[PDB]
RNA sequence: AGGACCGAACCGACUAAUGUUGAAAAAUUAGCGGAUGACUUGUGGCUGGGGGUGAAAGGCCAAUCAAACCGGGAGAUAGCU
RNA sequence: GCUCGCCGGAAGACCAAGGGUUCCUGUCCAACGUUAAUCGGGGCAGGGUGAGUCGACCCCUAAGGCGAGGCCGAAAGGCGUAGUCGAUGGGAAACAGGUUAAUAUUCCUGUACUUGGUGUUACUGCGAAGGGGGGACGGAGAAGGCUAUGUUGGCCGGGCGACGGUUGUCCCGGUUUAAGCGUGUAGGCUGGUUUUCCAGGCAAAUCCGGAAAAUCAAGGCUGAGGCGUGAUGACGAGGCACUACGGUGCUGAAGCAACAAAUGCCCUGCUUCCAGGAAAAGCCUCUAAGCAUCAGGUAACAUCAAAUCGUACCCCAAACCGACACAGGUGGUCAGGUAGAGAAUACCAAGGCGCUUGAGAGAACUCGGGUGAAGGAACUAGGCAAAAUGGUGCCGUAACUUCGGGAGAAGGCACGCUGAUAUGUAGGUGAGGUCCCUCGCGGAUGGAGCUGAAAUCAGUCGAAGAUACCAGCUGGCUGCAACUGUUUAUUAAAAACACAGCACUGUGCAAACACGAAAGUGGACGUAUACGGUGUGACGCCUGCCCGGUGCCGGAAGGUUAAU
RNA sequence: AAUUCCUUGUCGGGUAAGUUCCGACCUGCACGAAUGGCGUAAUGAUGGCCAGGCUGUCUCCACCCGAGACUCAGUGAAAUUGAACUCGCUGUGAAGAUGCAGUGUACCCGCGGCAAGACGGAAAGACCCCGUGAACCUUUACUAUAGCUUGACACUGAACA
RNA sequence: CUUUAAUGUUUGAUGUUCUAACGUUGACCCGUAAUCCGGGUUGCGGACAGUGUCUGGUGGGUAGUUUGACUGGGGCGGUC
RNA sequence: CGGCACGUAGCGCAGCCUGGUAGCGCACCGUCAUGGGGUGUCGGGGGUCGGAGGUUCAAAUCCUCUCGUGCCGACCA
């Protein structure tokens, strides 16, 4: 499947 | 935690049973797509 | 007698019950029971209907005659009954002929008056008739509409029929809604007003009271997604709908009869 | 008497730290809420996919949900990589 | 094997669900076991599940399912009557002990019981897919009576102490016993019996129901437990043997009383309240058609039948759901001692375990804990986290308040141990002896024996007596939401949702409305004091102006206007 | 003010000092009466502010007890990875260099530590635009349509006015 | 071989009356120990109601879609 | 700042669109009442049209240069 932090909004989303 | 698998025999049975697949005009065509694939358990029964 | 409650706890403060000292305590007269069994609002379809319905206390079905046949002889009403199934209260009855069977129980009931059916049967609170048989202005409570029918008319607490005239071989009623219905004339119809009207009264007064009367709660239009239902989304409260039942025919005033089969009957509307 | 009080079982999930290739695809420890009620629980039943159910979050409908899953039309179409 | 440590409302014990040989015994260690492995829930082989009484099957039905005909639908199909299925509920009956390596309320010993068939012997109106009765039912609360169960004494057996003392007011251990049968108690319910009559109980009824009288009132159901019996039986501390050192045989004492005591039982009771608390059969009774010497019905004794299927093992888990021998999830049952209000908590018993890598080192750092000079929120987005508070009795307690609350507000004081009051008191329990008597498990009086708090006075030890565990921090101002509650299973528990209360509006019942090509069903076996829809949201004081727009209600005129 | 942009408005209070807080003013950018106004005892794992107690939260960290980290023995993973003989600096350069130029420095190889760089790993960037892309949602967008509603003809007749 | 008007008709509009299609989720009867259906009798309603075809209205309740390009990012503006 | 709308007698809108006149409300001022005022009957006056002139016979207008003022936007991250 998918790791955590990819599925986690705030790591992820990051730079908008 | 408690899982989606909560097996019961009656249930089992009264919801996939070979019966239960016979009660049905497409429960029937069920069977005889597995006859015709020629499966070895049509119905997972006792 | 309506009683306030002390507030030994919220949802006790507001509370306000009619106790009714006279009404029998104890058990029902067993065979006039049968099971009723709920439908938490659900149809032969197992698709929900009626919304908000569900749970509530159990309920055994007292009988109840309506219709009121057992003309000439007389009964003496035993006692005064509690009944889940409504709002009015229920007389437990005895006929001479050793027979039992559960009327309604007009404003007057109190054990031990006499009862009797029939188009001779003495114009008093309890005794039923043909309407052909009362005399205009009677305030008449549980009523027929087909005659031999039932009795379908003013059967909730406190609720009663106002015979108006009657030309030809029909009647005019003025229903509790204030209609002006015409009516067969050979209708049975039981005699006075019914009982407890206090009922009115009462407050219930917390959440529970309503959840074990087998009411489930109301979520308003505007609480939900436009997908839910036509009202709101929003963003913030918003509406600029004008309001609608969630399947979008509107509330606050569209009449929504539609009948003729049964125009003829109605002389009145309400307002 | 009580959707009454303090508090175990039982039901919850407010804070923190740990854990984050976990002991665990959602838990551990210390604290926390409810605890005769709109409580909580075993068994069995009914509701079906633009449909269900929803004390309403677009929540839930088998670790899947702004339209479930399986097979089919099927080599959908892709002026894009 | 001896120590040590851990759980003990479990980490002990019995199951259901689920698994499906994991049970027991031999044998093997490659693979499986997070290491080794002589060991295993692993391989191989053999063994092991014994029932009239437990359970299924079975009779009975709830939800709901299916459904001859039937109604409906382009086909497929949908709904539903008669029925017929469906337990999570009702329905006859066995207990104590023993034994297997492995099952046992199933096998064995002792002692029982249930329902039918048949026979004998007495005595008799029997008889339904039918009537009535019963089965049959909620929540809370209150004690009384009682058992499990415990404690002590007595009794029995054994002990005379590795170190000063222990022939005693000393130590250790045991002191267990069923169904069944008899008795019918504490206590619950209920007036009995006869005669006649009757529009009810679809027919019938002797039953139930109703109405009269008539006569005695004590009759009848129900009923924990105790007591007797069961029982000279069993079990039994402990003994002696042998053992292939796992065990296996044999023998066998006392087996009483007092006090305490459940959440169990009496109790499906009793009291009270509103939200007003399954069904059907088994059972009892009633008769109809029908049978009248018969058959059937009742009883005693005798006898025969009770098939079939399940029964191993795990079952808060290494055997089930979690891909794992996974810190998770999993319903029911039992529940000892010391302290304690307690199923909290701490230490123990019975019993069960030390968690399937270990051995050393005693760095940084990380995790989890303990203590800290002086300072005491200076930290920080924020006292985040830690720290502190923590029991019982008495004294005492502000604004405000819907008069309940706020309140455990706040804050004080006492608290151990010893002696005395009182060689053990207030109280609880209660045997003798005497009287009463419808003689009983009765009652009255009776006070041994047993049990035994709290107070005060006096004294006394520590730094400290609610000494551990366990166990509120408190107060002031203010926004929001009345309140208990609900929610994004898995980053949001809130001011969001709900709520009682309020209002508008629809709905006259073949209701509006909803599911549905339809039949039909829900709304409701309800009927305007009802029901749907919509908004608002306890309570208090209140809710002003605008109908031009959009919508809705009303409007028999006229203008424009569809098929035809 | 859960509404105030200007705004740390202004005045009063609390502090040694207060963009928050409490009380006011009214100049309401842009409150207001059941998409309720103003109050409100009680309740709240609710938001903001204050104080006593308390303290390793802080000044500023010390020591200690346990579980890892380290050593030996047994078993034995992972992501990533064009290929590697895989230094510093200044500069060049698809514009932020271990790899190019110039130059400085550096014997070969572990072990324990730490994360500044390998525009480190992980996921064909949500965010931004683009495609004559998708989907759900909205409405007095367009075209249709179930539903509701209107009349005509049929089922459907007789009288008398 | 008539407008100022009226007796026999074939024919609309309205209003009364009737029963006989049609409705009846009134009552009773039988199939039948049956709250289904059917048949029957009867009361009520009655050429209405309802339904079929056609038809004007309403119709985000539901569905399929459209909603331009240029652009010193895109939007807004402007432009074509 | 930029977008786009408008300042018009003391003051606020029409007229602009579709070139012209510049109106109207009340106020100002005078008469007339009344003792006087206020009010009012009643008479006259009051606008470079916000500044400006190119088009043209004719510009407040249309267009262009331009000033503050009001209103809409300085947003997605
Ligand atoms: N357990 C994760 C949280 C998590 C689980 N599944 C996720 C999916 C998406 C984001 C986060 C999660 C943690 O370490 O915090
Ligand atoms: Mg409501
Ligand atoms: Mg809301
Ligand atoms: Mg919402
Ligand atoms: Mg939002
Ligand atoms: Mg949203
Ligand atoms: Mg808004
Ligand atoms: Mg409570
Ligand atoms: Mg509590
Ligand atoms: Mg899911
Ligand atoms: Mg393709
Ligand atoms: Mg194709
Ligand atoms: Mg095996
Ligand atoms: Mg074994
Ligand atoms: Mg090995
Ligand atoms: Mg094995
Ligand atoms: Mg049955
Ligand atoms: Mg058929
Ligand atoms: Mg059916
Ligand atoms: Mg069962
Ligand atoms: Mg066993
Ligand atoms: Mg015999
Ligand atoms: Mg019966
Ligand atoms: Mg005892
Ligand atoms: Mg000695
Ligand atoms: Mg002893
Ligand atoms: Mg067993
Ligand atoms: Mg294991
Ligand atoms: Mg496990
Ligand atoms: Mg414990
Ligand atoms: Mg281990
Ligand atoms: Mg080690
Ligand atoms: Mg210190
Ligand atoms: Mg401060
Ligand atoms: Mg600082
Ligand atoms: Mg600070
Ligand atoms: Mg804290
Ligand atoms: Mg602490
Ligand atoms: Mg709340
Ligand atoms: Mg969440
Ligand atoms: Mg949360
Ligand atoms: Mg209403
Ligand atoms: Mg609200
Ligand atoms: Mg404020
Ligand atoms: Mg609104
Ligand atoms: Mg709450
Ligand atoms: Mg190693
Ligand atoms: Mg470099
Ligand atoms: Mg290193
Ligand atoms: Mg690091
Ligand atoms: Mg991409
Ligand atoms: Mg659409
Ligand atoms: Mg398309
Ligand atoms: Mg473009």
């Amino acid at each position: 499947t998918s790791k955590w932090f990819n599925i986690d909004n705030k790591i992820v989303d990051h730079r908008p | 935690m408690k899982r989606t698998f909560q097996p019961s025999v009656l249930k089992r049975n009264r919801s996939h049973g070979f019966r239960a697949r016979m009660a049905t005009k497409n429960g029937r065509q069920v069977l005889a797509r597995r006859r015709a694939k020629g499966r070895a358990r049509l119905t997972v029964s006792k | 007698a309506v009683v306030k409650c002390k507030p030994t706890s919220p949802g006790r403060r507001h509370v306000v019950k009619v106790v009714n000292p006279e009404l029998h305590k104890g058990k029902p007269f067993a065979p006039l029971l049968e099971k009723n069994s709920k439908s938490g609002g659900r149809n032969n379809n197992g698709r929900i209907t009626t919304r908000h319905i569900g749970g509530g206390h159990k309920q055994a079905y007292r009988i109840v005659d309506f219709k009121r046949n057992k003309d000439g002889i007389p009964a003496v009403v035993e006692r005064l009954e509690y009944d889940p199934n409504r709002s009015a209260n229920i007389a437990l009855v005895l006929y001479k002929d050793g027979e039992r069977r559960y009327i309604l129980a007009p404003k007057g009931l109190k054990a031990g008056d006499q009862i009797q059916s029939g188009v001779d049967a003495a114009i008093k609170p309890g005794n039923t008739l043909p309407m052909r048989n009362i005399p205009v202005g009677s305030t008449v409570h549980n009523v027929e509409m087909k005659p031999g029918k039932g009795g379908q008319l003013a059967r909730s607490a406190g609720t009663y029929v106002q015979i108006v005239a009657r030309d030809g071989a029909y009647v005019t009623l003025r229903l509790r809604s204030g209609e002006m219905r015409k009516v067969e004339a050979d209708c049975r119809a039981t005699l006075g007003e019914v009982g407890n009207a206090e009922h009115m009264l009462r407050v219930l007064g917390k959440a529970g009271a309503a959840r074990w009367r087998g009411v489930r709660p109301t979520v308003r239009g505007t609480a939900m997604n436009p997908v839910d239902h036509p009202h709101g989304g929003g963003e913030g409260r918003n509406f600029g709908k004008h309001p609608v039942t969630p399947w979008g025919v509107q509330t606050k005033g569209k009449k929504t009869r539609s009948n003729k089969r049964t125009d003829k009957f109605i002389v009145r509307r309400r307002s």
